[PDB]
């Protein structure tokens, strides 16, 4: 027989598996694919690792708590410091590459509540205090949760970069985000989301480390509820691969 | 062209249209015979003035700074940038990438300043506007070399004539003008941050040729940008909250929505 | 164009205040670099690649560029007493960016 | 050389456009592109789900 | 050289002319552009997106996520309306701020339908039937389930598919409505009942939450571009 | 794929739909259908509003409690007084139409239970 | 071109073309030959300036505001409506619906108003004419900014260029504007009835770009409304009593017509 | 792309017209329609009446 | 540039001319046009309708 | 005379446009050219050339 | 449009593209891929704004004189020469010779002296610019039989109008201007030295037609220069210091380039 | 008389050019002249230097 | 816009007098709603969503809205001596319409 729900995704050395899935969103209807020379900009021999780099990442566990308003990921900074994708995106210059986001949350029957993975291209983000911009390691964060708070953050002479959930410190509606491409984790029903990013840039390519393309923000729209005697601790783990790394200006190591 | 409506009788099957599964993320397709019984109407309505060009072609103004002619503003020097503005920056947020060639009007008019000096009889005003390309010398006073034009696009303008209208093609060193930058200018994050460090359009410069006459005159210059042969990519959610600041995001916390009576309240 | 415009530093009495007003330069950007800092008038002064004391009795000689046009202006404030906003006007033809900091103690 | 094409009328006519700046950036706004695809944000997902079909089996 | 005559209407300024103009820089060799993922060509497609929509905008928790969810829970009774607001998506604020509401607020006169897709986020053993119903324009909204069961509905119900959706039909004397209120082109009334109870099994929460969503079917058209009423400024930023 | 639990009627101006099912019974095998004219005693022209009546109605929700007996349901007279299907009805003197009875009783997994849906005719009481 | 006659002789039959009976509500079809002796006339006369789109071509007034530079009214709202006038809105009247398109033209004029400051050498005056869509954004204040111009459609003309003069296509969301409405907006029957009910075409909004000199001036802009591409439907009697006001179709009692000496004078 | 017409002229001529404008709202008032067809309000009775006949038999 | 001379009656308002005037709103889908019963193209057809004439129009 | 109307930019004056202008001398007989060794038709054939690059700019 | 770069892999060979001798005078042609790997790139960029043509084709201002049309300097005179101006001359200068026509454009202003006078009610100003060829007659006075214009070509323009704009074709006994001569006129070679000796392409005379009014205004004659259908031959490298004079190529010697800090400084 | 060319597009459409007065001195500038050639200024050497093989032998 | 502008309410001396002012808003008004009743001088302003008093001697805390920007501005003024007319003039910038009522008893 057949089974929608089912999928198992592989790439590199590391492939996963998931029972309950909804269909994969392929970014805007674009499956990453290398740097074609009709539009190429740098004439340096890029190297492609294609199985080094083309691997499943899985990066630190979250806590779901009934409290946890939401978390963003800067896609490039989270993986800066993780294997050979670190290390070649350390050494070179310009960096080109789709990505494989898969987010996991599995929760019993008697769970409810309901994500929202949705991949932001260019989330520019707006500090607390409005004359100033925020700081790296407060925008960004290797490897780290990077929790958005529901109050709104008090402004004052800092750099804290506003992390109001129902605005996802872009000040825009938290609802409207759905344009980009999403897939919700119903606990009900799916317990996984997978969506397939084009590399999406206004130039051909751009340094990782100057410029992060894409931002994984997961926002529960209704908060995490069990009765008691139900296990408090569900984890979101979130699993990204990178595909058709594309790097070009070897130099030496650094930033 | 919109697309019509199809006729539909009762039905009763095993397939569901409606029933569906949103956590997918495809919006269900579901046309209005789906859920009920609808005629066959031939719409004939076109989604023609929902176009990208059409949504963004109307001139907007962007910025209008007032020059006098007798003292110690004489020049007015105005950075390119829409930012400025709130209901173009607007319109154009709406896309994270966008490649559009721009019409710039200049609508500009003078003033008699109250003053005391008698026998005001002013000869008809010239103005000159200038764009220096970024890198290029910048005029520090209203008479120096720069004002000459060497190589720089400049226009000169009489009064009580039609409103100067020169076209810009796309100015970006990249592939399109990027609306939202997530990065810094320098590779080491510290510095600034947003869509200002890869935006630079050049700088404006507007001046009066002739003094004019015996009394001050102040004139105010207004700048509209109407984007023409626009291609925008990725289309991002509308900016909620009231914009602060030209050079970056950074917003005051508001409201999701108005709110009403209550959950059942139809006002 | 300069970093972290709105800025708050504390420091005790006695050291000296570091007062950062590092700024970056658009390439639209090609004007003689007036850098002028001021307090709540003129503490210091830098016009045709020179500084200025500008006679401020407050602080004569207490205060000196830490560094210039490479992109830093930043003053190290020595002996404190001072409290108040220090401004940092680096200036432009294009656009004049200004940093308030506010030191306390 | 003439460009001919139909004016926006109605449901239920001709104009003339000549190009006469050579730079190709001076010329009208290309407002008559009436073409849509709504896939690309619309129902994105890569396996098709029919909608008359149960979309989680 | 040729005599001409000008007409009224020269040497004047329109904000909305399509004409040519000399090029200040000629010959400018632009960027050759590239392929990005999602070019937009019409406002509309943007609009057949879905986009949560704040039914629960009631005092304060539009300051909070508790906007979006729409509370439901087992209560003894039948026939409770569980929401209700106007079908107008420009000028009601349950729309104005959704992607469709808010891209309806840049132009004048619409028409089209509207899927409403409710998301049940409930448990996984939680089993509730709804009455989502639309009633046309003309008549008092619906105070209970029976006046309801009459105008367009369907009976929603709860199984391994959660979303269901609700398509509005496009009933209406003018061939296009009013983005902003009018006695005239009164949209109508959207509201939801419990047809039966969301029972529950012990050990399972009682207090379910339903999401809903907004898009434009593939009937909708918008004309009679206007600036938004959303958008203020008081000096240039 | 498929599956035959799920399914969805629509009639009117209003469907239902229904995840958990059985397959439809369909009467005694025989489709309703207007009155043909070989059997027709009535001259008149018939009115058949074919929208206006042919709708889902919902009547009023009933309890289930462990003590329940039973409930009956006399189809014309319960919709008599419900749209213009019982407009019709108060004004014509004839009335002929075919029903779509549907009855909707959701409870968790843990809940037991068992009715007979059963339409009876001429239940003469 | 109209119809000829056709001659005629002496006749005697029984066919009777004058005797005919006027209760069916036909008009009789009656030549003058029928009644008479005529010959045969070749009649060149062409109906052609009777015609729909020649009746109601002419440019009309419709509406006439005064906004001054400075003072009170620094600028000039008025909602747009046909009703305002007399000449143009009758002669609309004679269809109950009608579908045309619009080419409005502005004639603005300025005028030195008396004052007592000195040296009054003003500059060339500007002003905008800003058209507010029925829900769009409406200017508070002569500076708000809601003049610097989004999307609406807007003419920035400077004073002695020639009159401008914008199209409009037409503007009804329903398939023909209603001259005349028998209904109210609100279901119950309660509120306001009549054609302001179902007829909203936005406001237009005039504006003084700059202030134009040290002394007062007041600018008097005139809207012209010339209908194009008119079809009509529904042929009514004239308006015979004066009108009374705007928005209704309120009016006082009039005699039927002029009185004469008696019912056999000839004046 | 110009299109010629008969001008207006006494009894017992070409100008040509070139839309400019695309949105074809712009055009010229289409007086030249001399078209008419006075049944519709004049002699709107069901049945006809023959002039030279009875009218009420 | 065309070499042109603009002849006199250039640059006014005429209340009976009929020319071409760029559209404050490009691309406006019009509502599309239906059959309403009884459209009038000429004046005169009017003019042939029956009018009862006031003929005894005598003082009061 | 030919109906037009003059829009927005007209009677400016921009120093970056290709246009046609009056002769002041009509009919002037241009001196013919020559062969000059070493015609330039584009800035980038200069450039491609060699130069020497001061890059001990040290002090004096 | 420019070459594009070719493929290349690792290599290994006798021969050397790197390598080269440039005692020979031949800059070497080596392409990105003779000393790495390089893909295969198509460069769709074109060469089209480094042209002669477009290079030198910008209306630059060369000279502005100002006359006054009451007192000692009624009337302005220009000897034709584009040394007068900076940026258009270092522009020309690039090439030894250069073959082009003129269009000379100019941009007048007048200006209300400050005085006494009153009632001071001025009618529009009218101006007359002569070309004098060289040999011709010259204007001694505002007034003189010159100003009536026997065959000069001379533009008549009042206040308000479109700036006048006149083409000049080549104008030189040579077969091309001579930008820089290393000769003298006199053969003795005792005398003036350099372009001056060479170039006389005749004098420009700027005067009011009518006094104007009844107080002092100023007149701003701006003459701009814009090369067209140009022939350049022999490029050379651009003046590096600051020019001094407009008839010679006297120069102060100026330091080769800005200076570091370091040879290993990067600022 | 009309000459038609292109116009000067992006990479990845027609103007039409008419010359009025008949000086030919008042023509419109060429800009479109897109021809260059560098050996005259780069590699004048006499005999050729291929890059590959060596420059002195 | 205001429904029956011109009004004549006789009502006895002792009982609360309701003075209608029920008003539609047309698509083309979006502005502040200024709702400022007048007597034959002001009695009630309503601006920016509050109602004022505006110390009116002969009606001082007799006069309250009935009901808002909803479309109702009626008036219930209590204990009645007050005769005159009484004008409602609800604010729109596009359109102003007033209503004049006038109280007998």
């Amino acid at each position: 027989g057949y089974s929608d729900r089912v999928r198992s995704i592989t790439l590199g050395n590391s492939t996963i598996t998931t029972q309950e899935c909804a269909n994969v969103v392929v970014g805007y209807g674009v499956w990453p694919d290398y740097l074609k020379d009709n539009e190429a900009t740098a004439e340096d021999q890029p190297t492609q690792p294609d199985v080094a780099t083309c691997r499943f990442y899985t990066l630190d566990s979250v806590q779901w708590q009934k409290t946890s308003p939401g978390w963003w990921w800067k896609l490039p900074d989270a993986l800066s410091n993780l294997g050979l994708f670190g290390q070649n995106m350390q050494y070179h210059y310009l960096g080109r590459t789709g990505y494989t986001i898969h987010v996991q949350c599995n929760a019993s029957k008697f769970h409810q509540g309901c994500l929202l993975v949705v991949c932001v291209p260019e989330a520019e983000m707006g500090c607390a205090t409005l004359d100033n911009t925020p700081s790296s390691a407060e925008l960004l964060g290797g490897d780290a949760a990077k929790e958005f708070a529901g109050e709104p953050i008090a402004s004052g002479s800092n750099k804290l970069v506003q992390r109001v959930v129902y605005n996802a410190g872009m000040g825009i509606g938290v609802g409207n985000l759905t344009i980009f491409p999403h897939q919700w984790i119903n606990l009900r029903t799916n317990n996984s989301a997978t969506i397939v990013m084009p590399y999406t840039n206004s130039v051909p390519m751009d340094n990782m480390f100057r410029h992060n393309n894409v931002t994984l923000m997961v926002i529960p729209f209704v908060p995490l509820d069990y009765c008691p005697g139900s296990t408090t601790y569900v984890p979101i783990t979130v699993t990204i691969a990178p595909m058709n790394a594309e790097y070009n200006g070897l130099r030496l190591a650094g930033h | 062209r919109v697309a019509d409506t199809v006729g539909t009788g009762p039905t009763n099957s095993e397939a569901i249209p409606a029933l569906t599964a949103a956590e997918t993320g495809h919006t269900s397709q579901v046309v209005p015979g789906d859920t009920m019984q609808t005629r066959h109407v031939k719409n004939y309505h076109s989604r023609s003035e929902s176009t990208v060009e059409n949504f963004l072609c109307r001139s907007a103004c962007v910025y209008f700074t007032e020059y006098k002619n007798s003292g110690s503003k004489r020049y007015a020097e105005w950075v390119v940038t829409t930012r400025q503005a709130a209901q173009l920056r607007r319109k154009l947020e709406f896309f994270t990438y966008i490649r559009f060639d721009l019409e710039l009007t200049f609508v500009i008019t003078s003033t008699q300043q109250p003053s005391t000096t008698q026998n005001q009889d002013a000869q008809i005003l010239t103005h000159q506007i200038m764009y220096v390309p970024p890198g290029g010398p910048v005029p520090d006073k209203v008479d120096s070399y720069v004002w000459q034009t060497s190589t720089n696009p400049s226009v000169f303008w009489t009064e009580g004539n039609a409103p100067p209208r020169m076209s810009i093609p796309f100015l970006s060193i990249g592939n399109a003008y990027s609306n939202f930058y997530d990065g810094w200018s320098d590779f080491s994050r510290d510095g600034v941050y947003g869509i200002n460090t890869l935006n630079s359009m050049g700088t404006l410069y507007a001046r009066h040729v002739n003094t004019g006459g015996t009394g001050p005159i102040k004139s105010t210059i207004r700048i509209y940008f109407k984007p023409k042969h626009v291609k925008a990519w990725i289309p991002r959610p509308p900016r909620l909250c009231q914009y602060e600041k030209a050079k970056n995001v950074n917003f005051q916390p508001s409201g999701v929505t108005t709110t009403r009576q209550s959950i059942t309240a139809m006002t | 164009s300069i970093t972290t415009p709105e800025e708050m530093i504390e420091k005790a009495k006695g050291e000296t205040a570091y007062l950062p007003c590092k700024f970056t330069l658009s390439p639209e950007d090609q004007g003689p670099l007036d850098i002028e800092w001021l307090i709540s008038q003129v503490i210091i002064l830098y016009s045709g690649d020179k500084i200025y004391d500008d006679y401020y009795p407050d602080l004569k000689g207490r205060v000196h560029f830490t560094s210039l046009k490479s992109g830093d202006a930043s003053i190290n404030v020595t002996n404190l007493q001072d409290i108040g906003t220090y401004q940092c006007k680096v200036k432009k033809a294009p656009g004049v960016a200004n940093k308030k900091i506010h030191l306390v103690v | 050389g003439a460009q001919v094409s139909t004016q926006k009328t109605g449901a239920h006519i001709h104009y003339t456009n000549i190009n006469y700046y050579k730079d190709a950036a001076s010329n009208s706004a290309t407002r008559q592109d009436f073409a849509q695809d709504p896939g690309k944000f619309t129902e994105p997902v890569k396996d098709i789900m029919i909608k008359s079909l149960p979309a989680l089996n | 050289g040729l005599p001409t005559m000008n007409t009224p209407g020269s040497c004047q300024f329109l904000t909305s002319d399509d004409f040519q103009s000399p090029s200040a820089m000629p010959q400018y060799d632009v960027t050759p552009e590239m392929r990005i993922p999602g070019e937009v060509k019409n406002l509309m497609e943007i609009a057949e997106v879905d986009s949560v929509v704040p039914v629960q905008n009631v005092g304060e928790k539009v300051n909070s996520m508790e906007a979006y969810q729409i509370p439901v829970r087992s209560n003894e009774g039948s026939g409770t309306q569980v929401f209700g607001f106007p079908l107008q998506p420009g000028y009601s604020s349950v729309f104005s701020r959704t992607l469709l509401g808010e891209i309806l607020n840049y132009y004048t006169h619409w028409s089209g339908s509207i899927k409403l897709t409710f998301m049940f986020c409930g448990s996984a053993m939680a089993t509730g039937k709804f009455l989502l119903a639309y009633s046309p324009l003309g008549a008092g909204a619906p105070t209970k389930r029976v006046d309801a069961m009459l105008g367009t509905h369907v009976v929603w119900d709860v199984g391994l598919q959660s979303s269901c959706v609700l398509c509005i039909p496009w009933i209406s004397q003018t061939h296009y409505r009013y983005v902003a209120s009018d006695e005239c082109t009164a949209g109508g009334f959207i509201t939801c009942w419990y047809q039966t109870n969301i029972v529950v099994p012990a050990d399972a929460q009682s207090s379910c939450y339903i999401m809903c969503f907004v898009s434009a079917c593939n009937d909708f058209s918008v004309r009679l571009l206007k600036d938004t009423p959303f958008i203020s400024q008081e000096n240039f930023f």
